[PDB]
């Protein structure tokens, strides 16, 4: 009943050649324009782009650049070695350390498609691009649990907290605050950065 | 009808000719714009990196 | 490949948001952090309006 | 879990050990990615539509028995716990072999 | 003695004095809790050291509170510092509480000082 | 979140039912609201046709009953209606009390999850 | 900060780790939670130098009273003002779609802060 | 005890309402259906016997067993001569099967973890 | 190849949204919402690289 | 430095001139720029012979460096072989 | 809740710009 | 099919006279974009085109 | 003394001091303790617990 | 990493190492010409190694669990 | 603890991107083949603005995926 005219073109390949800034692909000049030596050519070879990001994607679609490396063997850099340089070893172990520097493929292919799935809709809107299922996500949250607690509300963007005063009386001194101007102080500001995070125990 | 309604709206009438004396051609506060006229929300809220606090 | 042009995508939206942001060599803070986000932020919503024309107005 | 066709042979374009954009299929015979790694199998039918019963043509089915006479593609779905319920129902594919 | 034990002394057994004090430390706590690492005696380097300003309230209700009451009111301190929630967002028994000679409003020129 | 007092007015069948699909379909709704939700519209269901169809066989059979099967066409009519109103109303009105009710207390349940109820902490 | 004994090591270490409370519980996120754009740390700055500004303008009088309940009168005083321009604050932010409406909030905040804000802690003070 | 455990039989309980697959659960490796196994409570060093029977000497004849309208603690009940008499081994019924004296002390008395 | 085309067409397409973005000096970091003026810009940017390669399309299928 | 067997031979042929076709391009950008190529006074679709001249320099100057300075970068950069 | 500024659609003013000249709100 | 390098030469002939064209527009557009001479834009392609191929020789090659 | 039970009542009583404290469940019940001797005194359990 | 990196890194050097020789005075070739590219990839390597040094560095001394000190 | 080849070569083009824009930025090829100090400070604060901004980038973009399965 949702499909009756959901789906109205399914060909992405006309709408991006009649539609995107780019020379029209049918002309005869592509075949001999440029002269260059490829040398021998025995399989379907693809030429990715941006000068830059080409060697990634190559790297990318190869099986043999997810093949695991401790430290002790990759322990070198272009220019520089680590082997004798122990700091930078161990930074560079830290670095490495880092979920986002050091994603399995899984992860990438995701954000590879979530990003193409992005970039295809915002362009051609075409419908087809998105996921076909409708998904509900509900939370499910232990909520019997001491270790971890959810934060009813919000902890909100900004809080005016007022300085306890008289909370001591070590030496007859009823500010415990004094900022760098040297001014006591009697409010405080208390902000929220991150409103998704639990709050630590 | 009328009399349910007659003093109601002269004061929306005398809200409207005042705003309009005053050259208030701003929209009200509750103003509910249609789903076109909105603005989107940004997910994208990137938290600053964690450093250690010197101090 | 589709993953080559997610790779451009955002290779170029680093690029030209650090050419942007980092102008006076300084060195960055906080709010720097925040000012590349927005940026890249300007940079996604620019491809979508640039696109969106360019298929249909 | 018998073998219905032989496997589908690998692609000669590397740019295909991708999943697909609407599939979802990796044509990889050896994927990094285990938990991604399918086996794809072409088959070749004919789209023919579902059956209806019909009592006095002796096409009735007892589902508590185990008895089954005509092609019940409601049934057949939600017995087998499977998704897109409506696709099913619509029509299944005859699988049809080209000469023998 | 910041929270005194004279509120409820005719009561051996600590158990409101020691929800009161918990409390008192708890309301000072939400103020300065955050700040401990950076101001107070979680401080890494000593020459920014400073006593945290809820050292003698923890004490006293410490004092007050066996481990286990203790615990519970932990629990509680968690739940409410998780959330934020000062008591002065929900409090309002104020309104339904007898006048007194305390309640004035010049607060300060009630109390006669002498020599 | 809704306002409280004698004064006030109360939900009504657009709030009802904007409240429901809200409870039911929405994020920063947790699953076990959602299941509530989604029990009431499952249970309350029987109702309505219970109600509807034991209300049809009693109008069958007090359309025969001994006095008014010899009244005029018009009063046997409306006689023999009575049971079949009466009935259906029983059953619609359950359906809706029940159903309601359930989505009522899984809008508290949301409520007290994101505390939007002054006077209401843990 | 290498060199140092078994002791002095593991109170270092102590100190750093309580610090990193805020490390660790980033990565716990709650998927049913109303998410707001925070505000930025430029805005932030702002703020808390227009405190300190206000700071500057009751420290001589605070600390020329002798009476606790002198200043926590006009503690209160104050906070009321700053508490309801807060809850302007907070709702315009909780409210708002990108960095733009956030900046407006804290900068209307700031605004009133400096401009209202110390007419009233003036009053109040020359009422002291 | 053996004899009192019905979740044994619990997977011929999901084939009593569906038919469906009850042929394909029939076809199946035999294990312990409808039967009881004890496991060695001795060490037997007959390495010309794979396996030994340890059924209670009570329960080996199933004529006189049939008809004998009586639970089966009768094979349970004082068979072993194996006796301790010490006064540190005394393994209670249950540690929480007591009393709380004539006055009922709490939470003593009002709770089934203590009593 | 029909996706060698649909790769080149979306890499255009990315290309040019940068070269429009770097053009109308939308790229700040003051804030992260694009005002209906840097909207304009682009656009209008979009359409003068629609009506360039409209033309070349056309003299390059005439030659 | 840590070097690996990942392409083939065909696919590390195929992968520098790639990089090769795109350091073509980079320097065709660079020999438009110094020799004034791309300015808006230009109302032609020739070269004039000055431009010529001074791209024929441009080509001259790659052709002479190129091989000996990449052969330079790869003694100094010294990339352990794979094994 | 107030529109911030910048968020405002000023319909009202695109309304009173569409009136003819001769209008009773023009008076006003 | 067998014409592999045929293909892969095709590719580059598309990719090379893409990114030249980039090149003439981003130097040659003006005021924020809507100001662009198409003759220019084309005389700029094409001399582009002679330097590339004057260049493709002596750069893009193997070994 | 701060006297005080995990579970159930139990009490806490020395015969050679004379004394005896109710440990109850929930109660932190503050006690003085004063020894003017020195002394190793036994003690027991008072309190029917199990 | 693939050894044809290397290669592609080559690439980048030599590129930016052009735009300091000819990138103003597109001259002829000479050993003076010769000269300037070494003192170019020298420094280049340098600022390379520098680059990685700092880099690393900082995206190493990021804290990103707790402090162990075993 | 494991690295894949892909994320070393990830790391190396980081430091590439890194590298030739804090040459361009520094002018770190205008030397007589060692850097100066005033060279070197500026490539140290562009190493390590080149870190920051890595992390955040990477962190942007893999929070735009996951907002698209969110
Ligand atoms: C409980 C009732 C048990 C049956 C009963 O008492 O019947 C008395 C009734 C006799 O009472 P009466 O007033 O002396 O005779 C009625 C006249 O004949 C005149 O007959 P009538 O016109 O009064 O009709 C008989 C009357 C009364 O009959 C009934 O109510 C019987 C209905 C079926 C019961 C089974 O109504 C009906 O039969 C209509 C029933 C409609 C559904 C209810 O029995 C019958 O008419 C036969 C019942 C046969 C049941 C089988
Ligand atoms: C009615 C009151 C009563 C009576 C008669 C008795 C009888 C006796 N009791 Fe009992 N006892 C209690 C009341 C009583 N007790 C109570 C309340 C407790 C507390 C339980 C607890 O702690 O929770 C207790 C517990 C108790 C203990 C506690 C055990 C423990 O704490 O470790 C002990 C141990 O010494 C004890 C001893 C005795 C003895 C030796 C007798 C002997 O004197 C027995 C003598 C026998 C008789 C008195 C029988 C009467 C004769 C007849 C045949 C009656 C019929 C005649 C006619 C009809 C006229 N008793
Ligand atoms: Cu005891
Ligand atoms: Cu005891
Ligand atoms: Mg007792």
């Amino acid at each position: 009943l949702s499909l009756i005219n959901q789906y109205k073109s399914l060909n992405l390949s006309s709408s991006i050649k009649h539609n995107a800034p780019f020379i029209n692909r049918d002309l005869y000049v592509f075949d001999d324009l440029f002269s260059y030596n490829l040398g021998d050519i025995t399989t379907k070879k693809s030429l990715f782009n941006d000068k830059n990001s080409f060697l990634t994607s190559y790297s990318y679609l190869n099986n043999n650049s997810w093949n695991n490396n401790e430290f002790d063997l990759i322990d070198n850099l272009p220019f520089t070695t680590l082997f004798d340089n122990n700091d930078l070893f161990n930074n560079y172990k830290s670095f490495f350390q880092d979920s986002i520097f050091n994603s399995p493929k899984k992860q990438l292919s995701s954000d590879s498609k979530q990003l193409f799935k992005h970039i295809i809709y915002r362009s051609i809107k075409n419908n087809i691009i998105q996921d076909y299922t409708k998904l509900v996500k509900h939370e499910d949250f232990d909520e019997y649990s001491r270790w971890i607690k959810r934060s009813p509300g919000e902890v909100l963007p900004l809080r005016i907290i007022k300085y306890p005063l008289g909370l001591e009386t070590i030496h007859n001194n009823i500010f415990e605050n004094t900022n760098n101007e040297g001014n006591v102080e009697l409010f405080r500001l208390r902000f929220n950065s991150n409103s998704s995070k639990m709050q630590h125990k | 009808l009328n009399q349910k309604y007659y003093t109601h709206m002269e004061h929306l009438w005398t809200v409207h000719v005042n705003r309009l004396n005053q050259k208030i051609l701003e929209d009200p506060l509750y103003t509910f714009y249609p789903q076109e006229l909105n603005v989107p929300k940004h997910n994208i809220i990137v938290p600053t990196i964690f450093r250690d606090t010197p101090q | 490949m589709e993953q080559n042009t997610t790779q451009v995508f955002s290779d170029l939206a680093y690029k030209v948001c650090f050419k942007v942001i980092n102008d006076k060599n300084k060195p960055f803070v906080l709010h720097d952090e925040q000012r590349l986000a927005n940026c890249l932020t300007r940079y996604v919503e620019a491809f979508n309006v640039t696109s969106e024309y360019f298929f249909r107005e | 879990g018998g073998e219905v066709c032989p496997p589908m042979d690998a692609p000669t374009d590397s740019t295909l050990f991708v999943n697909d954009t609407f599939t979802g299929f990796n044509p990889d015979p050896a994927n990094p990615e285990d938990t991604e790694q399918v086996t794809l199998t072409e088959i070749t039918g004919i789209v023919r539509r579902g059956e209806q019963q019909d009592i006095l043509a002796r096409r009735r089915n007892w589902n508590k028995e185990g008895i089954y006479n005509w092609v019940d593609l409601d049934y057949m779905g939600k017995i087998f716990r499977l998704f897109n319920l409506d696709a099913i129902n619509t029509a299944y594919i005859e699988r049809v072999v080209p000469s023998f | 003695t910041v929270v005194p034990t004279q509120t409820f002394y005719q009561m051996q057994d600590y158990y409101m004095l020691c929800g009161l004090r918990f409390e008192r430390w708890f309301r000072c706590d939400l103020v300065y809790h955050d700040q401990r690492h950076t101001k107070f005696d979680q401080v890494k380097n000593q020459k920014n050291y400073k006593t945290y300003p809820c050292y003698r309230e923890y004490y006293e209700a410490q004092y007050a509170c066996q481990d286990d009451m203790f615990d519970f009111l932990m629990e509680l301190a968690y739940a409410r510092r998780a959330a934020d929630n000062f008591e002065s967002d929900f409090a309002s028994h104020e309104l339904t509480t007898l006048p007194t000679f305390y309640d004035t409003p010049k607060a300060a020129e009630r109390k006669t000082y002498t020599y | 979140m809704e306002p409280f007092g004698t004064d006030e007015r109360n939900w009504t069948h657009e709030e009802k039912d904007i409240i429901t699909r809200f409870l039911k379909y929405d994020k920063h709704v947790n699953l076990k609201t959602a299941e509530m939700v989604y029990s009431a519209e499952v249970e309350s269901a029987y109702f309505g046709k219970a109600g509807a169809l034991a209300g049809g066989v009693i109008s069958a059979l007090f359309f025969n009953f001994p006095i008014v099967r010899n009244l005029p066409i018009i009063r046997r009519s409306v006689i023999g209606v009575l049971p079949f109103l009466y009935c259906y109303t029983w059953g619609k009105n359950t359906q809706e009390e029940l159903r309601w009710l359930k989505t009522f207390a899984a809008y508290q349940r949301f409520v007290v999850y994101h505390g939007q109820h002054c006077k209401l902490w843990v | 900060v290498e060199e140092m004994d078994t002791i002095q090591k593991m109170n270092y270490e102590a100190t750093v780790n309580m610090g990193r409370q805020d490390l660790i519980t980033r990565e716990y996120t709650f998927y049913s939670d109303y998410e707001f754009i925070p505000i930025q740390e430029d805005r932030k700055q702002q703020m808390e130098d227009a405190l300190n500004n206000l700071h500057k303008i009751i420290h001589p009088t605070v600390t020329q009273l002798k009476k606790k309940a002198n200043v926590q009168e006009i503690q209160d005083r104050v906070f009321r003002k700053l508490q309801g321009w807060e809850g302007e604050l907070n709702t315009c932010v909780f409210s708002a779609k990108n960095v733009r409406d956030s900046n407006f909030c804290a900068d209307r905040f700031t605004n009133r802060i400096n401009t209202e804000g110390v007419e009233f802690v003036k009053q109040i003070l020359r009422e002291y | 005890f053996p004899f009192l455990e019905k979740m044994k039989y619990n997977q011929y309980k999901e084939y009593k309402n569906d038919y469906l697959f009850y042929l394909d659960f029939l076809k199946k490796e035999i294990t312990d259906d409808h039967s009881f196994f004890w496991k060695a409570r001795k060490v037997i060093k007959l390495p010309q016997y794979s396996v030994f029977s340890f059924v209670p000497l009570k329960l080996m004849m199933w004529k006189t067993m049939i008809n004998y309208p009586e639970s089966f603690w009768y094979a349970a009940s004082r068979v072993v001569q194996s006796r301790r008499k010490k006064v540190f081994v005394t393994k209670c019924s249950a540690r929480t099967l007591t009393t709380a004296g004539w006055t009922f002390i709490t939470p003593f008395s009002s709770n089934i973890k203590y009593t | 190849d029909k996706r060698k085309i649909q790769h080149e067409g979306i890499i255009a397409l990315i290309n040019y949204s940068t070269l429009c973005a770097q053009k109308c000096d939308v790229l700040k970091g003051h804030d992260d919402k694009i005002t209906d003026t840097e909207e304009q810009c682009l656009r209008v940017c979009a359409e003068k690289i629609r009506q360039t390669f409209e033309f070349t399309n056309d003299i390059y299928l005439k030659n | 430095m840590s070097t690996r067997k990942i392409f083939d031979s065909e696919e590390q042929s195929f992968i520098r001139l790639v990089d090769k076709f795109y350091l073509g391009l980079s320097l065709t950008k660079l020999c438009a720029q110094s020799c004034n190529l791309l300015r808006n006074d230009i109302s032609g679709s020739a070269l004039t012979q000055k431009e010529k001249d001074c791209l024929s320099i441009c080509y001259n100057n790659i052709e002479k460096t190129q091989s000996a300075f990449y052969a330079k970068v790869k003694t100094t950069m010294n990339l352990p072989a794979v094994e | 809740e107030m529109i911030l500024p910048h968020n405002n659609r000023q319909l009202a003013r695109q309304y009173f710009d569409s009136l003819p000249e001769n209008d009773i709100n023009r008076k006003y | 099919e067998d014409n592999y390098a045929a293909d892969v030469q095709r590719q580059f002939n598309r990719t090379a006279f893409d990114s030249l064209y980039k090149i003439c527009y981003n130097s040659l557009v003006q005021k924020n974009g809507s100001t662009i001479d198409f003759q220019k834009q084309i005389d700029c392609h094409q001399r582009l085109i002679q330097v590339f191929a004057k260049i493709a020789p002596i750069v893009v090659k193997v070994e | 003394l701060i006297t005080n039970s995990y579970d159930i009542v139990h009490s806490w009583f020395i015969p050679g001091l004379g004394i005896k404290l109710d440990c109850v469940p929930g109660r932190s019940t503050h006690h003085t303790f004063f020894i003017d001797n020195v002394g190793f005194y036994y003690g027991q359990c008072a309190e029917i617990c199990g | 990493m693939d050894p044809v990196l290397g290669d592609v890194i080559a690439t980048r050097i030599y590129k930016a190492c052009f735009k300091h020789v000819y990138g103003k005075n597109m001259k002829a070739y000479s050993e003076k010409d010769e000269a300037k590219f070494d003192q170019c990839l020298t420094s280049y390597v340098e600022s390379y190694k520098s680059v990685t040094n700092h880099f690393i560095t900082y995206l190493g001394q990021l804290p990103k669990k707790g402090l162990s000190l075993d | 603890t494991e690295v894949s080849n892909h994320n070393y070569t990830q790391a190396v083009a980081y430091l590439n991107r890194a590298t030739s824009s804090c040459v361009k930025k520094c002018d770190s090829l205008n030397n007589n083949g060692s850097l100066s100090s005033k060279q070197e400070s500026c490539l140290k604060t562009c190493a390590e603005n080149h870190a920051i901004a890595t992390k955040i980038h990477a962190e942007y973009i893999r929070k735009l995926a996951e907002s698209k399965y969110l």
